């Protein structure tokens, strides 16, 4: 899903990203 | 009604504080159909409030959390 895929995005950014 | 649904640290905090939630829980009470906003938009904003809160970080059903229940 949608959601899935912004989680691993918000969760990937979170290791200081962008 | 004066004075919707935004993306606030204020908003965050209290869904954290009612409950410990994970990324998609969180998420899903900012949806896009509400708030306009792209996917990117909402992880960015989302991830800057996160990093301030530095919730505490609880495994639940072998999934980790964020929490300020406490
Ligand atoms: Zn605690």
């Amino acid at each position: 899903s949608e959601a899935d895929e912004m989680a691993k995005a918000l969760e990937a950014e979170l290791n200081d990203l962008m | 009604g004066p004075l919707d649904v935004q993306v606030t640290e204020d908003a965050v905090r209290r869904y954290l504080t009612r409950k410990p939630m994970t990324t998609k829980d969180l998420l899903k009470k900012f949806q896009t159909k509400k708030t306009g906003l792209s996917s990117e938009q909402t992880v960015n904003v989302l991830a800057q409030i996160l990093k301030r809160l530095n919730p505490e970080r609880k495994m639940i059903n072998d999934k980790m959390h964020f929490s300020l229940k406490e």
